[PDB]
């Protein structure tokens, strides 16, 4: 069903993203969150049983993930030194657990 | 406070704003060729969508947002790169003013455009608001229905308001007067610039709003 | 490009699967592992950053997980009381960075 | 060790019968309706599915699987459960067996499956294979041809191999001798008992593989 994992979004600074662009410019940075086990298989189940089993040696599989499936239209924004930049697939748009 | 600052985040944070803002910034800065920063012509192309699409009080937020400073401030840079004028302004060759004029009416839309500007933003001294037509916003519209075409302008580095497409007045030979009459109607426009000043003012002007 | 998420396997009774059957009969399991990190967005690197930069509170989105896109084929065995079990999706056939 | 429960093994662990195999439990038993266990069409037909595509050194590794006691033992009781009968064989009402035979011989896929079944496993004591035609092989293909049809064979609980159809000789009328004479082709069968046991020792035999 994966009705747990849903959008959200945040109002942030060009800055908060740490991405070494200088400006004032801000933006909606959106993203995927929320639970998904009502959408698990016995694949994750089993996953998770191996993990407390040790069974399956180091490797952590990954169960079922809060994940963006479209992502939201490129953002541009014009820095201190007056260059243009502009971001592809930086915000989630739809949600879906996967 | 930084107006054009301000501007830039309120369309940032605006979906259709922030999408066709994006959507010509990308081609007006995407070199596609070893010859030319950029196709010119999908930068026009975009910049045309841009004030089309969006509505005024973003897109004339940004192309008419006042500055202290015409030059070298941060707010009066970041409005003269509005429209990226490194790919849809500025160009190896400066033409003749007359002869930029002469290939804009072979254009059905620049012409249509051009004759827009020239009647809704005709000066009237007697006027209180400076204009025949005292409606600044419709001198705004034909003023920004010009980017995009052959006539786009741009803010000069000037400590004034003043405007003009890429084109000068060297070389006009007997038509000198005629040319300086054209580049005055965007350099020198008491009507164009109360409408740009009354929008930058964000205030309920008796001719605007 | 997704390269590093692999299809893995391991012999396992079924009873390993923790899952409450009393059965000596055995299976493969396969999984999906292995680091997505060549096919991740601007996105995730944003969410990266935003963990470290504590600028989402409590929320951990998930990245780009290694998952499996297709499931393999139902599995069936009998139990020590004689009566058969059929487990649907429990075990990965392909792979990719979602 | 368990030859029934290696066999299971190995056929988990192979795609091909693992995925086979699964495709017949399945609707053998999923109940589709308030008065019925199991749409046993389905079941019948992924059955024969099983056999068909499934190579014998794993179906018939599981059919033929070799007990030391042949009833109440883990794997007798699993290798009864081969063709999940619960659904595939046992039935409310017991048919006569030559009544299931004209039933039978109005299918040309059973009357085929029938005829074969006679012919291949038919005895001979003289022999020292105890069949007539010395191929075992043939005799246990002709068997689990069966399976599938309305003569769908299984395991007896008896401390011998012996399988059957689900029929018996009751109300047989002037047809009694007949009758028992089809139920000991497949209860009292030396070339049929022979090849399922020469399968089970998984040995060399002079008359199989
Ligand atoms: C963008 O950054 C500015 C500057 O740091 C942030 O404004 C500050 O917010 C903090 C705490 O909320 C205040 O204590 C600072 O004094 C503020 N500084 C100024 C100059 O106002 C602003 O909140 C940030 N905007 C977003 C959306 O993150
Ligand atoms: C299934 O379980 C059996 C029984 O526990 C496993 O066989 C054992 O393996 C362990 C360690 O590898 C040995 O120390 C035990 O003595 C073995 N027991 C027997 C009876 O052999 C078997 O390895 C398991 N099979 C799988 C595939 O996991």
């Amino acid at each position: 069903q994966g009705r747990g994992c849903l959008l959200k979004e945040i109002h942030l600074n060009v800055t908060d993203l740490d991405l070494g662009y200088r400006t004032k410019e801000e933006l909606i940075f959106r993203y995927c969150s929320g639970p998904c086990h009502d959408a698990e298989t016995n694949y994750d189940k089993i996953l998770n049983n191996l993990t407390h089993n040790k069974k399956l040696d180091k490797d952590t599989p990954s169960r079922t993930c809060c994940r963006p499936i479209a992502f939201d239209d490129d953002i541009s924004f014009l820095d201190d030194s007056l260059e243009y930049h502009t971001l592809k697939k930086h915000s989630a748009k739809k949600c879906a657990c996967v | 406070e930084n107006n054009c600052l301000n501007a830039a985040k309120a369309c940032n944070l605006n979906d259709t704003c922030k999408k066709y803002r994006s959507a010509y910034i990308s081609p007006c800065t995407s070199r596609v060729s070893t010859a030319e920063v950029c196709n010119k012509r999908k930068c026009h192309k975009a910049l045309r969508q841009f004030f089309d699409k969006v509505p005024p009080k973003h897109s004339y937020g940004m192309l008419y947002c006042s500055c202290p400073l015409g030059d070298q401030s941060a707010c009066s840079e970041r409005r003269r790169q509005t429209i990226v004028p490194a790919c849809s302004y500025e160009d190896k060759e400066r033409p003749n003013c007359l002869t930029l004029q002469v290939s804009c009416k072979t254009n059905y839309i620049c012409r249509s455009r051009l004759a827009d500007f020239f009647t809704n933003c005709q000066p009237e001294p007697l006027s209180l608001s400076g204009c025949l037509k005292e409606n600044y916003a419709d001198c705004l519209l034909s003023y920004s229905g010009l980017i995009g075409t052959v006539m786009t302008p741009n803010y000069l580095r000037s400590p004034k308001i003043s405007v003009s497409p890429f084109c000068d007045c060297s070389s006009s030979g007997n038509s000198k007067e005629e040319c300086d009459r054209f580049t005055e109607f965007f350099t020198d426009n008491a009507c164009l610039r109360n409408a740009i000043q009354a929008f930058g003012n964000g205030t309920g002007s008796e001719f605007l709003e």
